């Protein structure tokens, strides 16, 4: 642990700095930091954690995708030989891309998950991990496909469970939750019934429930169910 | 691509 | 050289294909590698090197920029003490970039300058050179500050007189060495007077060669007269 | 800032 060094305290402060100055790299190293300090993290530092990761990680998706393209352009009929290389920089960006996720599923599993006993920490935690086995089967074509594929699933259901017990259909954690769970679905598992039929019922459920909360707070609900609108129109 | 958060 | 068991024209290759996935780190190490082959730089291998360093130190100087703001806040009169983190990250931001500059100036000194014979190549590496120095001058207090200050002056200068002998005023590298000379007088140097001067006579000079060039020259040219003329509105 | 290239 690089950061074994540095204050708990001063990895929190200086990863808020590393996203003002959009240096996700550097947010995450540092959140890494904070969390191998052994200590639960708070709703922000959650956040924080995310963030940093999720930048990360979709920097590295977007590369992966424009290469994966040229790859399939280079390799259809008519296409001229041009050696190895669209494949093996592909390769790389592939790899550094699920040792990011690598390190972040070790996160969770050593030992966020574990310790998260409230509803808004372990659910929080549970997306993530379904999100980053979901990136990692974005790119998987081995023997272990359909278990990568069944670890995103088994992690974005325990989340789902816990939350429709233990939180309102509005809870932002519980409708982003929702919302990544239908993309699985839909681009994942090749079910896209599944996920319209998720991504509906969620909006509907949100909506009757806006009626109890604050503005602020409709509004934090409001962007989510706004998402999942969005995705809804380009799925129907 | 869809939204995801 | 952790790319010397990679071919020229690879590295060449991954280069471009670095640039289409927007991984500016890649696209500058995979140039390294390829100007440590030892061979001269053709005119797009120049262009490949200098849009690589470009993105890459240019993302560093702007969160620099950032942080050094946040650590002036941090000590005007009223603000509370958040100790040493600002400060730590600030000079973690500016080590990385000061070795990024190195890393430039050393390949420019090893052995791309004292190579380059034409006017296209010669010019084009002396003020990268003076960007580079510009660059470490931006953030530099010590002792040696003047002598990083004057050593970008001098390469800007070795650039311009080779430049007025030997290309037409229209010419891109020599209008864009004109442009970053005058930026270097304006911000670097408190020569605001000279910045000015420099880029109304290059644009005025400019002008009235543009009847001898072709339309896609013209094109050329006129783009970075047009950024000359943007600083002139800025500055005037 | 002013332009650079
Ligand atoms: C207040 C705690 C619970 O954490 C957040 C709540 C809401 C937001 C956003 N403003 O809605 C947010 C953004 C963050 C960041 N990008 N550093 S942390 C964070
Ligand atoms: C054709 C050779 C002499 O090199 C260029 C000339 C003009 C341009 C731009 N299109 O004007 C350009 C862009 C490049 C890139 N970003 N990889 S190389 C390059
Ligand atoms: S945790 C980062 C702060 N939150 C956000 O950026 C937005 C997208 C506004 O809210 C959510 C993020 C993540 C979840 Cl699970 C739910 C809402
Ligand atoms: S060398 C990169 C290709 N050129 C460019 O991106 C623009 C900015 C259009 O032209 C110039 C770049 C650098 C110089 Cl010195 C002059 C023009
Ligand atoms: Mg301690
Ligand atoms: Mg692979
Ligand atoms: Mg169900
Ligand atoms: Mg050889
Ligand atoms: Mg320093
Ligand atoms: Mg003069």
């Amino acid at each position: 642990g690089a950061m074994g060094s540095m204050e708990r305290a001063s990895l929190i402060q200086k990863a808020k700095l590393a996203e003002q100055a959009e240096r996700y790299e550097d947010m995450a190293a540092f959140m890494k930091g904070a969390v191998e300090k052994g200590e639960e993290l708070s709703n922000e530092e959650r956040c924080l954690l995310s963030v940093a990761y999720k930048n990360v990680v979709g920097g590295q998706r977007a590369a992966w995708r424009v290469l994966s393209s040229i790859e399939q352009k280079s390799n259809e009929e008519g296409s001229e030989e041009k050696g190895p290389e669209v494949r093996e920089y592909r390769e790389k960006v592939e790899t550094e891309l699920q040792g990011v996720c690598d390190t972040v599923l070790g996160l969770l599993d050593s030992h966020l998950i574990k310790e998260a006993g409230d509803a808004e920490s372990r659910v929080f935690y549970l997306k993530m991990k379904g999100d980053y086995y979901r990136y990692l089967a974005e790119v998987a074509t081995g023997d272990d496909k359909k278990r990568i594929i069944d670890s995103a699933r088994s992690a974005y259901q325990e989340a789902m469970d816990i939350s429709k017990k233990e939180m309102p259909p509005t809870n932002p954690i519980r409708l982003g939750l929702a919302l990544n769970f239908s993309v699985f679905h839909y681009e994942i598992a090749n079910s896209p019934e599944e996920a319209i039929s998720l991504a509906k019922t969620t909006f509907d459920e949100a909506m009757a429930d806006l009626h109890t909360l604050s503005e602020d707070s409709y509004k934090d609900s409001t962007l989510i169910m706004q998402l999942l609108r969005d995705n809804l129109t380009l799925w129907t | 691509f869809p939204a995801t958060v």
